[PDB]
């Protein structure tokens, strides 16, 4: 067995010193030979033997051994007699090994029969020289093999920047950007580093964007009906820039009435863009509603006040107006689902108005959690923390049904708690959750959740997927690709820090794999219209008989916010032709929000085709 | 591993 990778591992103990030196449990995982876990010895009385050190791996690995690295500075607390326990579920534990280690500074190794475990506990019974009631350790490694499947990961893909915002383009290309710099941010320099990854060839084009005077770090994003991507606020808090995928260039838009950052933008049923909140930039507070049209620019909605969306963040309005969970709803309305406990109905006519939707059951505030629309008027919320900064994340998930009402229920908890994660609606109706960490501290990788999970509406259960290789915490992104795979990238963007990830990885979901790990034969779309109108009947030819399709709106994503994606399942009617079917698009543009969609054919095993692009008006 | 020193 080689050592397992320790990304995301969290160490805790019976007792630990912090008064007389830094003896925290967490020091066994940092890789530094000079930093120790030491049992608590001050004040008197010192804590007595035995002492325990527990490791939560975040995942159910196969464990076949443990490596103990003693301190190098002196002999105090070198473990003598030892016990090793394992749990998969947290509650029942099993002995795998028991022994004694000699009184020297040599790294010790213990190997046993392979065991399925998320947790490994080391009990120290004696101090190898009986010098005192002490245990200590510089490093703990674990030997064995990580889970393979379900699903599979690509190798990492090199990026020339930290991809901290991202959008899917037609033609199987992915636009990403960072800030004025590939690896840091700040000021209002009016330049953004960008990179387009070609999903076919793996090639990356890098482009500095200076023509619109906009550093587009920390903005609101959405997809427009005509195909363009509107990006407003951020480091240049008043700017609007629009990206055209025909030209692959940016064009200046008009300024917002008030600058903002970390706000939420959402394309409405009319193809206008509504925005609310965002005190990260442009000033503190009063970040009330605005709406953009292409003919009139940004107009104020003074009767859409921010007060309704504010969480009880300890950081106040700087954080409490961040990253609202905004959705286009039937009828042309906007729905606010969170992260605040309080949910709202927003109307954009006139000066606007807000109506309370009541709370999200008994959820606490869920800042940096995800909300994902997996069907018509059906949303799944999950993860988040009551606070933006230094705050315990939750594993709780709540469903919300907004069809002719508001109906909230609590669903299954995730196997791990997450903040800073991303959510991705998949074509089969399931929802993937990716990344995040256990305790929200922006710019850290500590307690990163390495194994995505998949929620099946049919049973409301979460299933763990094969884990990825790079932690994806703050400033990470994930989104659906047209071949049905999921891109994950980014993390960090903190300058001389050691947590920048200038890469991504691509997840192949279980729906594309045979039991043996060979690629599943997929349905194929042979012919389909490239444009269509809400309420239209359209004709689709597949290469075999298909009766279920998914319209999946294309995504933009940053800082956990994705107002664009949504699943609209359609039932095919058979016609006279050879595996040619009719689909009927919903007439309601509140539901069928205009923009770029990926149309997917779903086979009887629920395997999806590669999608085709259809621009819906 | 690495070391920061004592
Ligand atoms: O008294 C207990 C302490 O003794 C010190 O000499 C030692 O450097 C500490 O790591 C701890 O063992
Ligand atoms: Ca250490």
């Amino acid at each position: 067995s080689g050592p397992l990778p320790r990304d995301g591992w969290l160490a805790s103990a019976s007792d630990q010193e912090t008064a007389n030196e830094n003896g925290r449990a967490a020091n066994v995982l940092d890789g530094d030979a000079a930093t120790l876990w030491h049992s608590r010895y001050s004040p008197a009385p010192a804590a007595p033997l035995p002492h325990t050190l527990t490791i939560d791996m975040g995942v159910v690995n196969q464990v076949a051994g443990l490596r103990y690295l003693p301190r190098f500075d002196n002999m105090n607390g070198r473990v003598g007699g030892y016990s090793i326990h394992a749990s998969s579920n947290g509650t029942s534990w099993n002995l795998l090994a028991r022994g004694t280690w000699a009184d020297n500074a040599d790294e010790k190794t213990v190997t046993f029969a392979a065991a399925s475990a998320r947790y490994i506990r080391l009990t120290a019974s004696t101090e190898a020289g009986n010098r005192g009631p002490w245990s200590s350790a510089a490093e703990i490694n674990l030997l064995g093999t990580p889970p393979k499947g379900p699903g599979t990961w690509s190798p990492t893909v090199n990026f020339p920047l930290v991809p901290a915002a991202a959008a899917l383009l037609p033609g199987n290309r992915l636009l990403t950007w960072s800030a004025y710099s590939p690896i840091t941010f700040g000021g209002e320099t009016g330049i953004t580093q960008s990179a387009i990854l070609d999903l076919n060839t793996g090639a990356v084009s890098q482009a500095e964007v200076a023509n619109t005077g906009h550093d587009m770090f920390c903005p609101g994003t959405s997809l427009l009906p005509d195909g363009r991507i509107l990006v407003s606020g951020g480091s240049n808090s008043e700017k609007t820039s629009l990206f055209s995928p025909a030209t692959n260039t940016w064009a200046p838009g008009p300024d917002m009435n008030v600058g903002r950052g970390y706000q939420s933008n959402v394309t409405t049923s009319t193809g206008e863009v509504f925005t609310l909140g965002g005190s990260w930039s442009g000033g503190l507070g009063s970040k009330h509603g605005e709406i953009w049209s292409s003919t009139g620019g940004w107009r104020p909605l003074p009767d859409v006040p921010v007060d309704s969306i504010l969480t009880d963040d300890p950081g106040g309005e700087f954080r409490s107006d961040n990253h609202a969970w905004l959705f286009s709803a039937a009828g042309g309305r906007v729905f606010h689902a969170g992260p605040s406990r309080e949910m709202n109905w927003i109307s954009t006519a006139g000066t606007g108005s807000v109506t309370s939707a009541g709370t999200r059951a008994d959820s606490a505030d869920a800042m940096n959690g995800n909300a994902v629309m997996y069907d018509v008027g059906k949303i799944l919320t999950m993860g988040g923390a009551p606070g933006y900064d230094n705050s315990d994340a939750t594993a709780r998930a709540y469903t919300i049904d907004i069809n002719n009402g508001v109906d909230v229920a609590r669903t299954s908890d995730m196997a791990v708690s997450r903040s800073f994660a991303n959510g991705v609606a998949l074509p089969d109706g399931q929802v993937l959750v990716v990344g995040g960490q256990a305790h929200a501290v922006p710019f850290t990788d500590t307690g990163a959740r390495m194994a995505p999970e998949l929620w099946n509406p049919a049973t409301e259960e979460w299933t763990a997927m094969a884990p990825m290789a790079v932690p994806r915490t703050y400033h990470s992104v994930a989104l659906l690709l047209a071949d049905g795979r999921v891109f994950v990238g980014g993390g960090g963007l903190c300058g001389t820090c050691t947590t920048n990830h200038l890469d991504g990885e691509i997840f192949t979901p279980p729906y594309l794999l045979n039991a043996d790990g060979s690629a599943r034969t997929r349905p194929t779309i042979v012919d389909a219209p490239a444009t269509a109108t809400a309420g239209s009947k359209i004709s689709v030819t597949t290469g075999s008989k298909i009766s279920k399709f998914s319209l999946m709106r294309m995504s933009s994503v940053t800082h956990t916010v994705n107002t664009d994606q949504r699943r609209i399942p359609l039932t095919a009617t058979g016609t006279y032709g050879n595996n040619t079917a009719t689909l009927t698009l919903p007439a309601d543009r509140g539901v069928l929000v205009p923009g770029a969609y990926m149309l997917f054919a779903m086979d009887g095993n629920g395997v999806p085709s590669v999608a085709t692009t259809i621009q819906i008006s | 591993s690495h070391s920061s020193g004592a």
